[PDB]
């Protein structure tokens, strides 16, 4: 009970971590296509 | 918690060397960039 | 001051020599001979191998034991573990979709590793 | 894996990231008779019936109730006897049960204390290690920024 517990627990903390990953990653995506699109424009 | 936060550690601190890592090769190349860019407005002179 | 392995408060305790814990002088017995080693760190433990080492005030209204109470004893036990094996089956459950969620992230991230630093790389190219 | 807690000072952005997860997520999709009966017992919600008899009985029964009597007579009897040894100490049996626990109690609630600080002490290092990085992170855009303007004014 206790034992699966501990892989509950470090997995939940370690998904919701892995999950800030992506809203970073996404909005970084994000600036580079605006930069670029601007700049091939002009 | 403290189970959690023991592992939160070692994960953690094994992923900002690549963070790092990543980030400083991406820095390295960009001087590239920056160090030939130079040359071409140093030859204008040269030119004239 | 409790038993390592019912959850008791033991009435003959005794300490393992292998790993410091006290348990229950019965219950530490029979682990032995169902399979001689230590339960909580797997180590080799016979019974000579152990070292032996509490009031309860019975109820005014104290019938009632052979009736009332041992009758709720054994529906203690009874709806507890049944209850205790409901909280097993889910933790299992709610494990995969953990794992499973956790490697949906790992996809993602794979997905916008390649999705990020080329658009970096591009602007880096645009320049030329 | 890398993603700094204590440095990233919203809601909406977990509720973005749970979309894109969830999509990849759409994508992917030893006892004997004793453990018969007790599983039985909590499955069906019913405990089994005890001898609900000595309580009641009957005055002019029959032999059936002869016996009865007889039984509310020696348990009366060795009630009495057991109401006799618990009033002799009396209080005092009570409250040195009472001291046990709280001996009990108190050895909890320092390994509550002891768990707190090794838990805060774990936090207290990643800190440190969120403000170092997160500053080469600030050092590392403000040179790319550079560049990428730099870049520009050369052409």
């Amino acid at each position: 009970l206790d034992s699966l517990t501990k892989k509950l627990s470090t997995v939940m903390y370690e998904r919701d971590a892995a999950k800030l990953v992506a809203a970073q990653l996404l909005m970084e995506k994000n600036e580079d296509s605006k930069d670029l699109p601007k700049s091939s424009q002009q | 918690m403290c189970s959690t936060l023991c592992h939160h550690s070692l994960p953690a601190l094994i992923e900002g060397q690549r963070k790092y890592y990543a980030d400083y090769y991406a820095y390295r190349q960009e001087i590239r960039s920056l160090e030939g860019r130079r040359k071409r407005l140093q030859a204008m002179l040269n030119s004239s | 001051m409790l038993c390592a392995i019912s959850g008791k408060v033991p009435r003959r305790p005794v300490l393992s020599p292998k790993s410091r814990t006290i348990f229950e002088k019965s219950l530490l017995e029979q682990y032995v001979k169902d399979t001689g080693n230590d339960p909580i760190t797997n180590e080799p433990l016979s019974i000579e191998e152990i070292v032996e080492i509490a009031q309860q005030a019975s109820l005014t209204e104290s019938i009632p034991n052979l009736l009332t109470s041992l009758q709720n004893e054994w529906d203690a036990i009874m709806l507890e573990n049944f209850k205790l094996r409901s909280t097993l089956d889910s933790l299992t459950k709610k494990l995969s979709t953990v794992m499973y969620e956790r490697d949906a992230a790992k996809l993602v991230a794979a997905q916008l590793l390649m999705e990020k630093n080329e658009d970096s790389k591009d602007l880096p190219k645009s320049s030329q | 894996m890398d993603g700094l807690s204590f440095v990233d000072k919203p809601d909406g952005y977990k509720n973005e990231i749970d979309q894109l997860v969830k999509k990849e997520f759409a994508n992917i999709k030893a006892d004997n008779s004793v453990s018969t009966l007790t599983n039985a017992l909590y499955t069906e919600y019913l405990k089994q019936r005890n001898n609900k008899k000595r309580r009641t009985p009957d005055f002019n029964d029959d032999d059936d109730t002869l016996f009865l009597e007889e039984y509310r007579r020696k348990y009366p009897r060795i009630d009495t006897s057991r109401y006799i040894p618990n009033e002799s100490s009396e209080v005092s049996l009570l409250g040195i049960v009472d001291s046990y626990l709280k001996h009990q109690e108190i050895v909890l609630d320092t390994l509550l204390p002891q768990t707190v600080s090794n838990q805060w002490r774990i936090n207290n290092d990643y800190i440190r290690q969120t403000c170092t990085i997160v500053e080469e992170m600030n050092i590392q855009q403000r040179k790319q920024i550079n560049d990428l303007e730099i870049y520009r004014k050369r052409l």
